């Protein structure tokens, strides 16, 4: 950008906060350096969302994030019983068929059965190399995360405060958030750890972080 | 508000009686919302040029309801004139160069705000300001399952190198050395049967033994073909995303177009190294997505570039339809206003507020993530 | 001189910049650059003890034939501890050629100018044929290598290069001898490329592209220098991706080895019918 | 007895049929066994290294990779001179 | 290295698979090359596992 | 599989020097017959375990 719009810039990081978040009326973070005049723009990695598109103007969208979930992913009539016998070929001593059409049936059903066997095996191995995607909740409109108090198993997800992720979930689910603040974590390299050792469940973060997360995790 | 004829976003239906259609039902029991929209019939070069009032609805219809319910404005909806999103196009006059289609109504004045499945790119937003994007998608391919169709049972086992007819021959003279042995030995009948069961069930013994060793082994063989069919092999020659060389090296064989001034058309203009790819297109792109979603299914056509949001949609209803799953070139849908306005803020702000609660999540639902399979 | 050689010797150009291979013959009348593309010549063408034997060794495939019956516990333990070992091997066998048949590669071939074929080929009754387009340096190369080669290659002298890939495509030409970037390039870029090239061009001059300047020229440092410095920045990568890409970029010993024992079993059988 | 033959069926009134439907559910076990360790050890294949220079482990330093070249050669002004390694 | 010997006088040629770059060409003088060949990565990917 | 930094092995020498040209245009000849192969042959491309 500043070799097409030809502009030099002066880079500093904020300490005041995170990303952004209004404290009685107070922002803090890159938004409230913008808001307050003591910067000309952000770069970082700034979620756009109505709340702070009011105060400030944000750019076109250069990457899409959305909020996701990461988790762990932890004479005749009683020859049916000699054919029966037959298929699954034991060489059970019954009987011997001497007709032509007997001898025909019972080789065509000796190679139905030994077919069968193949296709089952073949089947059984096609499935085993298929991999099924367990998943743990569908999304956020599980019924897992809308209410865990009110079903008898818990489980535990939580996210990291004073962001993008906690305002949407304050203003859409609230029993979600209160169940979510006292599992409240501190890091994504927390989050991720403590995923790991299975202190928690499901980590709702942003997508482009979890998505690299996950991308360059080790033991995949 | 100036739109177009998008099937998953914009249906457009004639009228009953007078400016009025059916009112239909969603599944759920929520009503659709339908407005009355006065656009041109259905042929553009072939017939008169007369307007008629038909009805629109769908997923950008009720993006529009839900703006003018938040942002207190009445509208009046009309197709634009052409089946053209809008692109500089040289005029054979003067040698200028000029918009045509939504982007074209909208710069002279002919409409307030350009409520359909827009794309957002740099060569249109020098001219207009878009909204911040209500859909974010990229491009994709159209193809079908197969030539015909897939395999049902698998034709039995397709018995692929079967060369079955040798071992029958070699069944058969190994039966007649049989015969010959055991009689020469110290029985037609039983000779016969064991022939038949040796699969199941001095010299006799060891013959018994690589008998049953050969066909034993031929089994195992049999049985590994079968299993590795089924778990890889499907694909018989499959056009896989656009690195394919079918798409990557052009011929008259295969064939491949988009819509005509739409946005990929200019994509793919924009850039160097599809050039090929551009000229191989250019000769029979297709006056609108649908003309060229029939010439698919019809044969006519073999691969179709266009958006993600259309394109899945098209598969999800029409199950002999197959879209690959790469993408390229990501973008978003937003809604296009002329220079700075009024209106320009807080539309962008609705959007947002509506991403942010599940509206668009609703529309979803409702008009792309309803499948019949 | 004539073409671009005659054009720089003759001070009517500076600088020759096309596809011009750099041979000795050339440097002596003009001062070749680094080379920036390697190009050799290659070639394409065209796509109880004495009875226990036979009842253990029927016990390993299941056979069920009824013959007899073990009667020591240790021979019992042995004889299903020997037919579970056959059960797993069998399983491990089908595992095995499920895994080997799951796994796929492709062939090449290597071979050489101076192949038999190509010194002569009236050994082969049907004798192929090979040639290159006049004018250039792979025929200059070979009339200076093998006059021989040369002299039969006269009788399928021609002119172009798509000229040869179809004649080669419709069986009209065997082997095209010709510039090692040109036959790569037309390789990766044939549909399906029913032609390949042999292995890579290593064999004959396998020198470069270069920019021929005139002799003494200043320019010579400057463009030596500028094309390193692309070569070093990667840049030369680059445009190679851009322009150079391409597309390509049941048993036969095991049968033989089956057909062979199944051929001495039934002769050693046939052999032990007097006794 | 028939206890050994238990054992057998495997190889080898209405006892007889329920040793032949227990024959059956050996085989169809066998089988799936056999289906099972076929699977097994076609899928585990660690490629891990990847042939490219846009490896993004390459790319990347880690404790796991340790890659290097000789001292004071033409791949160190190699890597020295392009800003992007 | 060879480069300073070459450059210092203690040595007339260097016959050695020197490879070309810029950075050597714009003080010492290379001949056309007589061994074209690239960089690569040799790894001890080898294993004998089963 | 991947061949980064195409380039060659020549033999160095000093700026203006009498083996300049001599050198180059007998590498070059070497490589029209066939004395690169030979050696390539002899020396690399002796394949063994
Ligand atoms: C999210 O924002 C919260 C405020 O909106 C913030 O709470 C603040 O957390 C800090 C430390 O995490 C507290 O400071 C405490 O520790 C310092 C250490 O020097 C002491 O000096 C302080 O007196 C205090 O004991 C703040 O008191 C606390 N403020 C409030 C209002 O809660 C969270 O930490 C933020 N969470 C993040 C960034 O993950
Ligand atoms: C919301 O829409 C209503 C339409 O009912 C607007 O009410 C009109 O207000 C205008 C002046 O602003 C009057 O001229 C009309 O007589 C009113 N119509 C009626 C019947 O209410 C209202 O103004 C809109 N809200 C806004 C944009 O302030
Ligand atoms: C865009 O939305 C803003 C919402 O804040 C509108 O601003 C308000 O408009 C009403 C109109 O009746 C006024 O009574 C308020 O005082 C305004 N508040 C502020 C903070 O401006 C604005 O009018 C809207 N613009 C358009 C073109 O609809
Ligand atoms: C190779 O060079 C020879 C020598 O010029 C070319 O022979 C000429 O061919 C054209 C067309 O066939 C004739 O009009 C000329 O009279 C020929 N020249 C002579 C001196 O006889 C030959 O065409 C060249 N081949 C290629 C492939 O370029
Ligand atoms: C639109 O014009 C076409 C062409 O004549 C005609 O067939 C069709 O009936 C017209 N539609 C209406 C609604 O009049
Ligand atoms: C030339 O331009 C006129 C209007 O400027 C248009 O009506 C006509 O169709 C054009 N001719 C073409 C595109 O052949
Ligand atoms: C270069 O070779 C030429 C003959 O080709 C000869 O006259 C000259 O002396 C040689 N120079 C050196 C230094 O090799
Ligand atoms: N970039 C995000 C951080 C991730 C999150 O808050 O979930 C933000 O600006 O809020
Ligand atoms: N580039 C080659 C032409 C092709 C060839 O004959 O090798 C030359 O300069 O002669």
């Amino acid at each position: 950008l500043a070799k097409v719009v030809k502009f030099s810039y002066d880079l500093y990081l904020v300490t005041n906060g995170k990303h952004g978040k209004r404290v009685r009326g107070v922002w803090n973070g890159m938004i409230g350096e913008v808001y307050y005049k003591r910067a000309d723009m952000a770069i970082g990695s700034l979620t756009i969302n109505e709340e702070r598109s009011e105060i400030i103007d944000f750019s076109v969208p250069f990457v899409e994030t959305g909020i996701s979930v990461m988790v762990s992913r932890s004479t005749i009539g009683k020859s049916v019983w000699l054919l029966w016998a037959l298929v699954f070929n034991n060489s059970v001593p019954i009987e011997n068929p001497r007709g032509t059409t007997s001898k025909i049936m019972v080789l065509v059903w000796a190679f139905f059965a030994v077919i069968f066997l193949a296709s089952y095996t073949a089947n059984l191995a096609a499935f085993m190399i298929q991999e099924q995607y367990i998943d743990t909740v569908s999304g956020l409109s599980d019924k897992k995360f809308q209410r865990p108090q009110d079903q008898y198993p818990p489980f535990r997800f939580g996210t990291v405060p004073n962001g993008s992720t906690e305002r949407n979930i304050r203003s859409n689910y609230r029993d979600m958030h209160t169940h979510m603040v006292k599992f409240n974590q501190r890091s994504v390299e927390d989050a991720l750890t403590s995923l790991k050792m299975g202190k928690l469940d499901a980590f709702i973060y942003d997508a482009a972080v979890l998505n690299y997360m996950a991308g360059k995790d080790e033991g995949c | 508000i100036v739109t177009i004829h998008q099937e998953p976003f914009v249906y457009v239906k004639p009228t009953m009686s007078d400016g009025t259609c059916k009112e239909e039902f969603t599944v759920n029991g929520d009503p659709v919302k339908k407005v009355i929209c006065t656009g041109p019939n259905d042929t553009s070069p072939g017939s008169p040029r007369h307007t008629v009032p038909q009805c629109c609805y769908g997923f950008c219809i009720d993006l529009l309801i839900k703006l003018a319910r938040t942002m207190n404005f009445t509208y009046e909806v009309h197709l634009v004139a052409d089946g053209k999103f809008g692109t500089q196009e040289r005029v054979n006059n003067s040698n200028k160069k000029e918009w045509n289609g939504m982007m074209g109504e909208l710069l002279s004045g002919q409409a307030d705000m350009i409520v359909a499945p827009l794309t957002i790119n740099n060569e249109r937003a020098q001219y207009i300001e878009f909204s911040k994007p209500f859909k974010y998608q990229g491009l994709t391919i159209l193809v079908k399952k197969e030539i015909p169709r897939s395999t049902l049972d698998s034709f039995m086992q397709p018995f692929q190198s079967t060369l079955w007819l040798l071992v029958g021959l070699s069944v058969h003279v190994v039966a007649v050395m049989l015969y010959l042995l055991d009689r020469f030995s110290p029985t037609l009948s039983s000779a016969m049967w064991f022939s038949w069961g040796v699969l199941l069930n001095f010299s006799a013994r060891i013959l018994g033994m690589v008998w049953a060793g050969f066909a034993m082994i031929i089994v195992a063989s049999y049985t590994a073909n079968l299993a590795a069919f089924l778990v890889l092999d499907r694909p018989e020659e499959r056009i896989t995303g656009i690195n394919d060389p079918r798409l990557r090296n052009p011929s008259d064989k295969f064939i491949y177009a988009t819509v005509k001034q739409s946005s990929v058309d200019i994509y793919f203009r924009r850039q160097v190294e599809l050039s090929t790819m551009y000229r191989h297109m250019e000769k029979h792109n297709y006056e609108s997505a649908a003309e060229a979603i029939q010439a698919v299914r019809d044969n006519k056509l073999h691969a179709f570039i266009w958006d993600s949001a259309v394109l899945e949609f098209e598969a999800s209803q029409k199950c002999d339809l197959v879209t690959t799953g790469e993408l390229f070139f990501r973008s978003g849908f937003g809604i296009g206003m002329r220079k700075d306005s009024p209106w320009k803020q807080n539309v962008s702000l609705s959007i947002l507020k509506s991403h942010e609660n599940g509206f668009m999540e609703d529309l979803d639902k409702t008009w792309v993530r309803y499948q019949e399979c | 001189w004539n073409g671009m050689i005659g054009e720089v010797v003759y001070q009517r150009a500076v600088m020759a910049v096309g596809s011009l291979t750099i041979n000795e013959e050339r440097s002596e009348v003009v001062d070749f650059s680094v080379p920036f593309v390697e190009t050799g010549i290659s070639v394409m063408v065209s796509r109880t003890i004495g009875k226990a034997i036979w009842l253990l060794w029927g016990l390993v495939f299941n056979n069920s034939v009824p013959v007899q019956n073990p009667k020591g516990t240790t021979s019992k333990i042995m004889v299903s501890v020997w037919a579970f070992f056959a059960v797993i091997f069998l399983a491990s066998y089908t595992a095995n050629l499920a895994a080997f048949m799951i796994q796929e590669e492709f062939v090449d071939q290597v071979t050489g100018l101076s192949d038999k074929k190509f010194q002569r080929p009236h050994d082969y009754s049907p004798p192929f044929r090979f040639g290159t387009v006049p004018n250039g340096s792979t025929e200059r190369n070979i009339r200076n290598n093998y006059p021989y080669m040369h002299q039969y290659m006269t009788r399928f002298n021609q002119r172009g290069v798509e000229d040869a890939l179809v004649s080669l495509k419709t069986g009209k030409l065997d082997a095209f001898i010709y510039d090692a970037a040109v036959l790569n390039y037309k390789a990766g870029r044939d549909e399906g490329c029913k032609l390949v090239t042999i292995g890579s061009g290593y064999i004959f001059a396998t020198t470069g592209y270069g920019i021929a300047l005139q002799k003494g020229s200043p320019w010579k440092r400057q463009i030596d220098l500028a094309l390193l410095q692309f070569v070093g920045d990667g840049e030369m990568e680059e445009l190679e991706t851009l322009w150079l890409t391409g597309i390509c970029h049941l048993d036969i010993d095991n049968m033989a080895g089956v057909f062979y024992m199944l051929a001495a079993a039934m002769a050693l059988s046939l052999i032990t019918f007097i006794w």
